């Protein structure tokens, strides 16, 4: 479950 | 490579590669595009955006692979394989570092410079805090500090001009904010700071729903979903 | 380019390429160390096949999604868009094109000389009739019916091979009878012959699992299962 | 669903 950054 | 041929010609082409999941090549004629000297658009501007992004995301994938092989490699007990690890994750790692510097470039020479309208502005002050982020990844030398520094200043300016310009709900906001929280719990070592700022950010743009029209709340609930899932994540 | 790294460092980079999901640097690892003149052994074809086909299958993936494009753009009422579809696709095509003519010159000099065992010499032939099979997925000159024939000479003799060398559950001889139906199917415009290869190798292998260990039956039934995939969506 | 080669 890695962090989410904006894709 | 890319002086002959004309801009509306690349913009194309950037648009067609990325149908074809071809993101170096996209990236090549985003690159050229930029460099005709002309401001972006928005949409040129998500082009750019999404290039970029996807040549950088498969290079730091990479890197996180080889970096925890060589890791195990480095622990007592392991046989000692020779430098071929050590020397593969130096080339992709390179070659990382220079997309970051071919895209700080650009916004260097000189999107920021021509960006007055805030959406431009911001976006660009996130790019560059983003590929600042990502040579703070693989930094280990004299310049760590100084790098982190580069990212935080500019993530420090888009805030300040975000939160003047933008509503709450602003979906460049908002990932401007997302992203900036990720670098504090990162990189930064602030994993409170990061938490704060998620949260903030959640509960702003929360109150601010009610002003949208049902398209822009499906664009503005998305990325508060992230921000969600990095407070689920984090706490 | 690989001319002064070892061999066997070559070949550790290409198995650490796989691992990071770097096909391009996996196969310019593969190409470097089949240039230094030596056969390779089992797991190295391995490797340089593994390489090759992630490589080439992104481009033909590309080239069918512009040739897609460039279709459509070509039916009447479609708008004129400009050269830059065609232009585009003849990009990938080309690149497609000579990372093809790259694995045809390595297998030329020298490996397929050197090969003298069934399972290299197989393995070999097979994978000249698929580079010239991709070749023949894009041609459409003078040469294209040379192209196809040399697909279909290389595919024959490896079959020639297989079948008087080989046992009919042998997974490189099952492999081969897979993309050599697929070759009928696809390019030689023979569905009957397709279908009727198809369904003798999986018959020819059924019979013949009773001879095997369980990981080898494993390994047989797997591509017995791809036989029978084709079959069902032929049939 | 496209047809299967060797993988
Ligand atoms: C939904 N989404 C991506 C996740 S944040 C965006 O709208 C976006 C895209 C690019 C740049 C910026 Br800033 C925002
Ligand atoms: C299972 N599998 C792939 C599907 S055929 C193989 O064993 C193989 C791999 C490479 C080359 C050849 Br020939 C055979
Ligand atoms: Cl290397
Ligand atoms: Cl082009
Ligand atoms: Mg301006
Ligand atoms: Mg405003
Ligand atoms: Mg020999
Ligand atoms: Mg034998």
């Amino acid at each position: 479950r890695r962090r989410k950054s904006c894709q | 490579a890319m002086g002959s041929m004309e801009r509306a010609s690349l913009i194309q082409k950037a648009k067609l590669a990325e149908q074809a999941e071809r993101y170096e090549d996209m990236a090549a004629f985003m690159k050229g595009a930029v460099e005709k000297g002309e401001e972006l658009s928005n949409e040129e501007r998500n082009l750019l955006s999404v290039a970029y992004k996807n040549v950088v995301g498969g290079q730091r994938a990479a890197w996180r692979v080889l970096s925890s092989i060589e890791q195990k490699s480095n622990e007592e007990g392991s046989e000692e394989k020779g430098p071929e690890v050590r020397e593969y994750r130096e080339k992709v790692e390179t070659e990382l570092q220079g997309v970051c510097d071919t895209v700080l470039g650009l916004l260097d020479s000189h999107l920021i410079k021509e960006a007055g309208d805030a959406e431009s502005r911001v976006f660009y002050l996130k790019m560059k805090g983003d590929y600042y982020r990502y040579l703070a990844e693989v930094a280990t030398g004299d310049d760590k500090k100084r790098i982190i520094d580069s990212a935080r200043s500019a993530y420090q300016e888009a805030m300040d001009i975000s939160k003047k310009e933008m509503p709450p709900t602003n979906p460049i906001r908002l990932g401007l904010a997302l992203n900036f929280s990720v670098f504090h719990y990162e990189i930064a070592n602030s994993p409170e700071e990061a938490i704060s700022l998620a949260k903030t950010t959640f509960d702003e743009a929360m109150a601010d729903l009610h002003t949208l029209s049902e398209d822009s709340y499906k664009d503005s609930t998305l990325i508060m979903q992230l921000l969600r899932d990095n407070l689920t994540l984090w706490t």
